[PDB]
């Protein structure tokens, strides 16, 4: 329900899947949280979509 | 799109480019995205008038 | 060839 921002970049999509890339180059990273900035939420942005955004983290904790 | 070719980009987003591009965060543009073309609107028929 | 530290790991492990 928290809105994520990419830091630098584009957050952009085919018709499965959703990439955050550079603006002037295609190369997709996978969407993390070491990729996007937290601020406000869903009920504010325009044209926000549903998706996950990835923790690194979690299977550290559990591995 | 005077780079090379055009790239198209919806206009809000070339909005929070160019406002990230003077050193505000790329959130202020949606948190406020009504008020800020608001203002652009009454500033242009200002210039009019 | 070199290494790279991740500060992960130790706080894992503490
Ligand atoms: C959108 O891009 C993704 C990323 O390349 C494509 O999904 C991959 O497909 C291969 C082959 O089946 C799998 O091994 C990968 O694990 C998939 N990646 C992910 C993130 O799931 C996807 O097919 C593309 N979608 C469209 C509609 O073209
Ligand atoms: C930032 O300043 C603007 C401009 O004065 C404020 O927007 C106006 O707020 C009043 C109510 O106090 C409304 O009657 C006007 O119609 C608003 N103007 C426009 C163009 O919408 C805005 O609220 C202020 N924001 C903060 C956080 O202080
Ligand atoms: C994009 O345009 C379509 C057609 O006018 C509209 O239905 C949709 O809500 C718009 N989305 C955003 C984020 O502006
Ligand atoms: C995400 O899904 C929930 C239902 O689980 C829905 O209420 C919400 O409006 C959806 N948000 C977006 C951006 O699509």
């Amino acid at each position: 329900g928290k809105a994520h921002f990419p830091r630098e970049g584009v957050f952009v999509s085919n018709g499965t899947h959703w990439f955050v890339t550079q603006r002037n180059f295609y190369e997709p990273q996978i969407i993390t949280t070491d990729n996007t900035f937290v601020s406000g939420n869903c009920d504010v942005v325009i044209g926000i979509v549903n998706n996950t955004v990835y923790d690194p983290l979690q299977p550290e904790l559990d591995s | 799109f005077g780079a090379g070719p055009a790239l198209q980009i919806p206009f809000p987003m070339q909005m929070a480019y160019r406002f990230n591009g003077i050193g505000v965060t790329q959130n202020v543009l949606y948190e406020n995205q009504k008020l800020i073309a608001n203002q652009f609107n009454s500033a242009i028929g200002k210039i009019q008038d």
